[PDB]
RNA sequence: GCCCCGCGGACGCUACGCCGCGACGAGUAGGAGGGCCGCUGCGGUGAGCCUUGAAGCCUAGGGCGCGGGCCCGGGUGGAGCCGCCGCAGGUGCAGAUCUUGGUGGUAGUAGCAAAUAUUCAAACGAGAACUUUGAAGGCCGAAGUGGAGAAGGGUUCCAU
RNA sequence: GGCGAAAGACUAAUCGAACCAUCUAGUAGCUGGUUCCCUCCGAAGUUUCCCUCAGGAUAGCUGGCGCUCUCGCAGACCCG
RNA sequence: CCACCCGACCCGUCUUGAAACACGGACCAAGGAGUCUAACACGUGCGCGAGUCGGGGGCUCGCACGAAAGCCGCCGUGGCGCAAUGAAGGUGAAGGCCGGCGCGCUCGCCGGCCGAGGUGGGAUCCCGAGGCCUCUCCAGUCCGCCGAGGGCGCACCACCGGCCCGUCUCGCCCGCCGCGCCGGGGAGGUGGAGCACGAGCGCACGUGUUAGGACCCGAAAGAUGGUGAACUAUGCCUGGG
RNA sequence: UCAGUAACGGCGAGUGAACAGGGAAGAGCCCAGCGCCGAAUCCCCGCCCCGCGGCGGGGCGCGGGACAUGUGGCGUACGGAAGACCCGCUCCCCGGCGCCGCUCGUGGGGGGCCCAAGUCCUUCUGAUCGAGGCCCAGCCCGUGGACGGUGUGAGGCCGGUAGCGGCCCCCGGCGCGCCGGGCCCGGGUCUUCCCGGAGUCGGGUUGCUUGGGAAUGCAGCCCAAAGCGGGUGGUAAACUCCAUCUAAGGCUAAAUACCGGCACGAGACCGAUAGUCAACAAGUACCGUAAGGGAAAGUUGAAAAGAACUUUGAAGAGAGAGUUCAAGAGGGCGUGAAACCGUUAAGAGGUAAACGGGUGGGGUCCGCGCAGUCCGCCCGGAGGAUUCAACCCGGCGGCGGGUCCGGCCGUGUCGGCGCGGCGGAUCUUUCCCGCGGGGGACCGUCCCCCGACCGGCGACCGGCCGCCGCCGGGCGCAUUU
């Protein structure tokens, strides 16, 4: 149960910031679980997709094992477009289909300075819970 | 609880209870106490006699502390007092009599209603009935005025 | 319209009162806030006592309440000073000082009087320097017994002398309560009418 | 001796339940009772129902109840819903020249009749009584159906 | 209030007192309406008083809630 | 769905009387009218009971629920109730027998006992001669029902008496720090929303009554403050005909 | 709370305070005057030194001005001042030290960034957050099972949630630490001196106001003070006593109010004719000269995958095809009611239609009826067997035995236990001290314990025995079951 008597419960407003959110706290909102592989590694559980980075799609219509390349992340519509992950409109024109970053496994990381820093900061801080845990 | 009311058995009635020839109108008769002394005075005169009138002397800027006088009567007299101290007293070798202070208890005057236990008793009190005075002389008491 | 038998009823309804009505809605939120705005204030003065200084006892007015006592509002300049207790030292230290109230009679100075000797006593003064103490209470009364008091200082308890049986005099069983009052009322009511008669007859002789 | 060839003998009694007998039954205004009548939400409860199809809506389907109403089948629909014990109310419509929204008959009806008047040919065009061009017949008739302004309009001006 | 060679005319389709907002959900003994079912009981238009006569108060007529009592037996069966 | 026989006028409303040549209603959907607050009365339910009630405050290291809940008791202050009556000063609810006397009022002083009088009715309860009977007789025991008759009489009713307060008539006696224009007492009437071994308080529900917008819709009006002479009325200025 | 009270009122309708009491909070003070101090006071300017976004501190200036028509120190009704004598002393405050003490109260405040655990197996589906499973109480986390999102319905996919959880940055009060500095006597007794607000109070009269009633408050006009005075003392007036305060100058936190505003939390509320007028480019469109008036209006889909291409038409619009679970979702597109209309099928039709009762005919659909009682016992035939009664061995249960045994319980008497606890309008010169609180005795009650003794064991309860019943196993091996 939530405590805190400054953080709402109301369904309306946690809807309203949600989909009014700003693009920052969207990136956020837009995080996917690191494979196995990679949770061990950085000891991460989840990152704010990037675009550039390689994904499965685990849930849907595009489920398997595919390993593909996230080729635009549309915050705006909180949804992110992946390299083989399209279809066929009418006149023969091929669109990517939107998947939401929840549905899909980050397989890997597209690294630089800033990664680096956000993944040794998430490692830092699941160790000092442990260090609370014991 | 509004599912208890008459409201809900007389939907469908019309009249509401209210009746098709005289209806419900607003206030037929007047407001409040209206036509106390003219269309309304027999029932006035019949449940309110007096109603209507001055009697008496007006007192301005009454202190109703002053005249402030609780009272106590004989019957209920012995309850100031616990009873071990009722009981000890009857069965005491020696003619000692427990002392009642009314005052402490809460009363200033001691009324005579009822009558006593036959064992003396000290009654201390601001003021005391005739009566009052009369039945605690005679179980053999005495009467003492306090201020 | 009376219907039956009724009770006359005059409810004073009848200018806009539905614009002037208080609600009670924030009346748990007010305990709250007072709540906290006590301990918060305990807080800052501790070790000093939390509901305040010290009060005099006074007797209530009227008849009605003369029987009982309560916390005045200070003390009075007389008992202070025969405590010897300086009037502007006096609020430093936690007592409250009412220059308004005089004393008409002795039992109640005595009364306040020896309040003051009591709490006296009972203070713990800490030096205003922590190193050096002058006059202030000893180191060891500082460390260990200073504690904020909660509640009324010294409250102010009606106190009742018991008085024990014993056996009724002659006298006593002769005294005529009611007729003593009754009298007592004609010679208050007849004093004056009494002190004119008795003075006009004194030129008429003389 | 009580029991015994036999070891046994229906139902009942939510006591706020069950059973028997007798007499009774009109009703406006109005009163009262009962409602396992109905609506919405709250506390409990149904190890309740539900994407293997909730609510809603439709039904010459099948039934129950004196009735208020209810249950089920089929269809449609696509995400929620209901029973029971209590609680609470902005709780039940045929009317109010009621409110708002929608829709008919009237009815393809009344009407498209004030100020004389149009016709021929061609063009463009999918399409011409009505546009354009030419020809004819007419009207305004200088107190104009002409040519320019003020106020007001505000782009209506011009081209495509 | 204006203005009126005067008609109570005119004062922005408004005039024997404009228009707008508020007071204001103004008051109405007067008109209209007043929403489910079954069950049981079931009227009054009369008395008196009222600036009362299209209204009330009053008694009557109504319902609801009771309460205080009376009246039981020859009998599991039948049988005074 | 249709046929036939019998019945069968359109509802709502006001009204003595509606199918009316009374009014409203073309049709359908959705909305649509006794509410809530305070007060009061009675009735019912619950708690406690001569009491009852914290509603205001405070305490519990406030805070999902919890703005709840629990607790206070030298927080019951206070409200209502336990005492009435009078305009008020004020006064303010217990008597009956047994004696010992006095006095002759029909009363008064003392000791006792008892303890809210008496009469008629009175649910219930108690006693109960007499009865009923077993395979029979002799007397017994357990042991129900019927029971004339009698007794104690709840609540309540009616009546008599009594008690408190106001008021009146009457008449004597007593008290003492106040000898007084002092105080108290009796008896017979009469006025009181009194007494006569309490019944209330708190909470809830219902119904009725009222003040409130007060079941819903409805005036003609009244008031306060503002906006208008682009129409029109009239004066003036400056132009035109 | 007093209290719908005292009081006001065509004493009608109606109206209506205060004091005492209990609480929340609590805080006190400053002038003028009267005096004394050599104006001891203030503002401005110029310069220098130091803290130093102008906040200032000091120093200087034969700089200016205010001001004796009165600035400042002291002092104000609680009295004050001076002098003498006695007693006790070296304080207080503001700004920069540094280190940082610090629930400051739910961990000072503000901002930022992070922190547990399934997308395991099988299956459902358009998609799933559904269903089943995940040994041994164990799928896993839980101080986190609030909420929201994600193609259903998710503690474990994501954000979050919990946590005296972490890290970073900024800001503020306190706590001790040199200073830049300022500032610095007090109390008691005695003697003497000093001592107060005026066109104000008060009075008349008028008007308003109030519960204030022969006038509660306010104001106008007229009259107009006093100093042992003045005000008040809820009935006008005179006399007298008493009580009580000290007007006509000023400041002051808290407890209190808050339909505007800035943030935030919540709800037995409303759910697009509701809820704000406004869920939407709403005080918008539009109306009025103007003041002002003032709407209607939400929903494709999971995703635009928003229908390529062929074909008729001038096109609007169709017919194919295609996307989608679905267009029987096609751009005011979820669902799609009624009124009303079109078409199809059936029936009927000259007393407008419609309606009640009764039957008949047809139709629709249902029972799906269309060979249609089963259950119990007994008899006969024809089979099969984990085979019946009885008896033995275990286990369990029911009932009985308190003159079977523990345990216990109900109540009572006596002695006695823990100085036992609590209460008491009982007593206390046993006793203690500062004139009352202690501490004792007693009484009542409860609780514990301790011997005798006590009625009874659905109050709870075991062992034992007796009986009966059931179950499992054994034997029983066939006229039995
Ligand atoms: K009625
Ligand atoms: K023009
Ligand atoms: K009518
Ligand atoms: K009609
Ligand atoms: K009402
Ligand atoms: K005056
Ligand atoms: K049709
Ligand atoms: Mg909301
Ligand atoms: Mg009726
Ligand atoms: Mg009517
Ligand atoms: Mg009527
Ligand atoms: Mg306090
Ligand atoms: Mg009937
Ligand atoms: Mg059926
Ligand atoms: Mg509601
Ligand atoms: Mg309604
Ligand atoms: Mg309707
Ligand atoms: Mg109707
Ligand atoms: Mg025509
Ligand atoms: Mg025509
Ligand atoms: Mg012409
Ligand atoms: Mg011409
Ligand atoms: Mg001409
Ligand atoms: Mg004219
Ligand atoms: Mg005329
Ligand atoms: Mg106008
Ligand atoms: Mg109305
Ligand atoms: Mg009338
Ligand atoms: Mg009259
Ligand atoms: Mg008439
Ligand atoms: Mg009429
Ligand atoms: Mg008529
Ligand atoms: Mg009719
Ligand atoms: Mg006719
Ligand atoms: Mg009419
Ligand atoms: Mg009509
Ligand atoms: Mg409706
Ligand atoms: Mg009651
Ligand atoms: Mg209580
Ligand atoms: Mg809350
Ligand atoms: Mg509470
Ligand atoms: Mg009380
Ligand atoms: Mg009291
Ligand atoms: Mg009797
Ligand atoms: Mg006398
Ligand atoms: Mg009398
Ligand atoms: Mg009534
Ligand atoms: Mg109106
Ligand atoms: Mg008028
Ligand atoms: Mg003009
Ligand atoms: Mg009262
Ligand atoms: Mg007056
Ligand atoms: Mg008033
Ligand atoms: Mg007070
Ligand atoms: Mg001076
Ligand atoms: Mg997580
Ligand atoms: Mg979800
Ligand atoms: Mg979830
Ligand atoms: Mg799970
Ligand atoms: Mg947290
Ligand atoms: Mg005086
Ligand atoms: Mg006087
Ligand atoms: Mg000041
Ligand atoms: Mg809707
Ligand atoms: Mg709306
Ligand atoms: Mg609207
Ligand atoms: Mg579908
Ligand atoms: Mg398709
Ligand atoms: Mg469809
Ligand atoms: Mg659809
Ligand atoms: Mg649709
Ligand atoms: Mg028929
Ligand atoms: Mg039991």
């Amino acid at each position: 149960m939530k405590f805190n008597p400054f953080v709402t419960s109301d369904r309306s407003k946690n809807r309203k910031r949600h989909f009014n959110a700003p693009s920052h706290i969207r990136r956020k909102i837009m995080s996917s679980p690191l494979s196995k592989e990679l949770r061990q590694k950085y000891n991460v559980r989840s990152m704010p997709i990037r675009k550039d980075d390689e994904v499965q799609v685990v849930r849907g219509h595009y489920k398997g094992q595919q390993i593909g390349k996230v080729v635009q992340v549309y915050r705006k519509k909180y949804v992110i477009y992946i390299e083989r992950v399209q279809r066929e409109k009418a006149n023969g024109t091929t669109v990517h289909v939107g998947i939401h970053p929840s549905k899909v496994v980050i397989t890997r990381l597209k690294l630089d300075k800033d990664r680096k820093k956000i993944l040794e900061r998430k490692a830092k801080s699941r160790q000092v819970g442990k260090e609370k845990g014991k | 609880p509004s599912r208890l009311r008459k409201t809900r058995k007389l939907r469908g009635h019309v009249s509401h209870g209210h009746g098709r020839i005289g209806k419900h109108r607003k206030h037929p008769g007047g407001r409040g106490n209206a036509g106390g002394l003219h269309h309304h005075r027999i029932n006035f005169d019949k449940y309110h006699p007096g109603y209507f009138g001055k009697v008496g002397m007006k007192h301005y800027h009454l202190k109703r502390n002053q005249s402030f006088c609780p009272t106590v009567n004989l019957d209920k007299l012995w309850t100031l007092v616990s009873e071990q101290t009722r009981v000890n007293a009857a069965k005491n070798k020696t003619g000692a009599a427990p002392i009642i202070d009314v005052v402490r208890s809460g009363y200033y005057k001691v009324l005579g209603k009822g009558k006593l236990p036959k064992q003396p008793v000290i009654v201390k009190a601001k003021f005391f009935s005739r009566r009052a005075e009369e039945k605690i002389k005679s179980v053999g008491g005495a009467c003492v005025l306090v201020a | 319209a009376p219907s039956r038998n009724g009770m006359v009823l005059k409810p004073h309804f009848h200018k806009d009162w539905q614009r002037r009505v208080a609600t009670w809605f924030n009346q748990p939120a007010r305990k709250i806030r007072r709540r906290k705005a006590r301990q918060a204030k305990a807080r800052r003065i501790a070790p000093r006592p939390a509901s305040g200084p010290i009060r005099p006892i006074v007797r209530c007015p009227t008849v009605r309440y003369h029987t009982k006592v309560r916390a005045g509002r200070g003390f009075s300049l007389e008992e202070l000073r025969v405590a010897g207790i300086h009037k502007k030292v006096a609020r430093t230290i936690g007592i409250s000082v009412d220059p308004r109230r005089r004393n008409k009679s002795t039992e109640s100075l005595q009364a306040n009087v020896q309040r003051l000797k009591e709490y006296r006593s009972k203070l713990i003064l800490f030096p205003r320097k922590p190193s050096a103490p002058k006059k202030g209470d000893s180191s060891a009364e500082e460390l260990k017994l200073a504690t904020q008091l909660t509640g009324p200082v010294m409250p102010v308890r009606n106190v009742y002398k018991k008085e024990k049986a014993r056996v009724i005099t002659e006298e006593e069983k002769n005294f005529k309560a009611f007729a003593s009052l009754r009298m007592a009322r004609a010679n208050a009511r007849l004093f004056g009418i009494r002190a004119k008669r008795a003075k006009e007859a004194a030129e008429q002789d003389v």
